């Protein structure tokens, strides 16, 4: 219909301005650029959780990095990845447009926080991991590459159900609230030094650091800096010919290895004592530095891992998504504009 | 060694933290 009725409020010492659809607002931390309150929505009867951007239009790069989010929000129709039940701004025209809100359905944790307090069976990982792949496959069909799976970033609730957010850069960054130090560990070693060389399989490598670590509860991969990181995944994969060490490498990092002896691959079902023998045979196929050998999100649906849920007809894929803007250099006000143009065309989905 | 949480052997739910 036409302008909802807004209520303000005072949360994480900023004004919140939402439509009184929206009630209960409880601040449950930090997002991208931003941060979220858990709320209930009197329109649909579900709890949701609402983004407000802190300050999204200060600078050109935050600019267009608030039109790369909701133009990539407003693409994302799958079960498994986080998409929009709506976005609003208090605003009522473009001369006073400063604040963008974004609504989605209510998760009650993610994986950092599962792993930190409970055990999971094979049973619970199976499930997890099924759901990740086949997000995964929306999201690569798309010609889309994540960049920065790891747990903190993937969302669950009590059914045990799980979707994925908070697509990362192809850039290195050291800055706050970026989540830096965690991404390095789950981070496919072509990519760990530069953005050179590399396509989507990068997210794999990642998923079946993820994977292990649901299976034991600990960090594959917990590295201090970039050479002690390819040292820990070494001695488990084993060192690789002399072309592919200098792929994923650096000068010194590569000199450092030179100077220890040649690590032999490990069998993983020595690694991962107790493991289902179908999950050490999957994580065997993941965690691989030839990225070709990797398998992909499609084929590894049809492992035997998941024989339990996979079902090829219920496993969509993605109209391919525009990216074309990444290309432009413009002004605050002119991606500003662009990021009205995009609240204003909102088309929610329908009340089921 | 990594020894796995929940050893295998021949509806699921989680418990959310707060
Ligand atoms: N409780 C909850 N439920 C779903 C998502 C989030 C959320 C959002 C977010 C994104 C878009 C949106 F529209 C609304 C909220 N961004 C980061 N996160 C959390 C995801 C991982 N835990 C901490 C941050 N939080």
């Amino acid at each position: 219909q036409e302008r909802p009725t807004f209520y303000r409020q005072e949360l994480n010492k900023t004004i919140w301005e939402v439509p009184e659809r929206y009630q209960n607002l409880s601040p449950v931390g930090s997002g991208a650029y931003g941060s979220v309150c858990a709320a209930f929505d009197t329109k649909t009867g579900h709890r949701v959780a609402v983004k407000k951007l802190s300050r999204p239009f200060q600078s050109i790069i935050h600019a267009k990095r608030t039109y790369r989010e909701l133009r990539l929000l407003k693409h994302m129709k799958h079960e498994n990845v986080i998409g929009l039940l709506d976005v609003f701004t208090p605003a009522r025209s473009l001369e006073e447009f400063n604040d963008v809100y974004l609504v989605t359905h209510l998760m009650g944790a993610d994986l950092n926080n599962i792993v930190k307090c409970q055990k999971l069976t094979d049973d619970h990982v199976q499930f997890l991991i099924y759901q990740i792949l086949r997000g995964l496959k929306y999201i690569h069909s798309a010609d889309i590459i994540h960049r920065d799976l790891k747990p903190s970033n993937l969302a669950v609730n009590e059914d045990c159900e799980l979707k994925i957010l908070d697509f990362g850069l192809a850039r290195h960054t050291d800055d706050e609230m970026t989540g830096y130090v965690a991404t390095r560990w789950y981070r496919a070693p072509e990519i760990m030094l530069n953005w050179m060389h590399y396509n989507q399989t990068v997210d794999i490598w990642s998923v079946g650091c993820i994977m292990a670590e649901l299976l034991t509860g600990r960090t594959l991969f917990p590295g201090t800096d970039h050479i002690d990181q390819l040292k820990l995944i070494l001695r488990l994969v084993g060192t690789p010919g002399a072309e592919l060490l200098k792929k994923i490498s650096s000068e010194s990092a590569r000199n450092y290895i030179q100077s220890l002896a040649q690590m032999p691959k490990m069998n993983f079902a020595n690694v991962f004592i107790g493991a289902n023998p179908l999950a050490v045979d999957l994580l065997e196929k993941m965690l691989v530095l030839d990225s070709d050998k990797r398998i992909t999100a499609a084929q590894a649906l049809a492992h035997a891992y998941f024989a339990q849920y996979h079902d090829p007809d219920d496993e969509p894929v993605a109209d391919p998504y525009d990216q074309s803007f990444e290309s432009r250099d413009l002004l605050i006000d002119e991606w500003k504009s662009l990021t009205y143009d995009e609240v204003i065309s909102f088309v929610p989905p329908p009340l089921d | 060694v990594y020894p796995v949480s929940v050893p295998y052997s021949s509806t699921l739910s989680l418990v959310m933290p707060s």
